[PDB]
């Protein structure tokens, strides 16, 4: 397990923070928030839903064609 | 502070600064605003010291 200290070296980079208890726990939630994830969605969405939408089609066409296969034809 | 009568120091004042400005402007007098505190951090890493 490694500690601080011992961690790696860094070099003449400044970080300034604010108390917990000066600050919201909300600022700008639904002003500023609502932004962020559509941004966020339209970034993944062509990875992500291709495959399930391709998926969604399979599902269906199986299930359908499953049943009519069921039910009899006239002879 | 030293060896000194407080009435030589007096006349000395009144002798070589009597002629300074004691009426202040009509509202520039300087008045110190309260400060706010603010609980924060900053640090400035440098690994090499």
């Amino acid at each position: 397990g490694r500690q601080f200290g011992h961690l790696t070296r860094v070099r003449h980079v400044i970080t300034y923070s604010l108390s917990p208890f000066e600050q919201r726990a909300f600022p700008h939630y639904f002003s500023k928030g609502i932004p962020n994830v559509l941004r966020r969605t339209r970034a993944c969405i062509l990875r992500v839903a291709p495959p399930f939408v391709a998926f969604y089609l399979v599902y269906t066409w199986g299930t359908q064609e499953f049943e009519k296969s069921k039910r009899k034809n006239p002879a | 502070a030293g060896g000194l009568e407080h009435r030589q120091l007096l006349d000395l004042a009144q002798k070589h600064f009597s002629g300074l400005s004691g009426t202040y402007d009509e509202d520039a007098v300087p008045t110190l605003s309260p400060c706010r505190f603010t609980g924060s951090q900053i640090c400035h890493r440098e690994d090499g010291l």
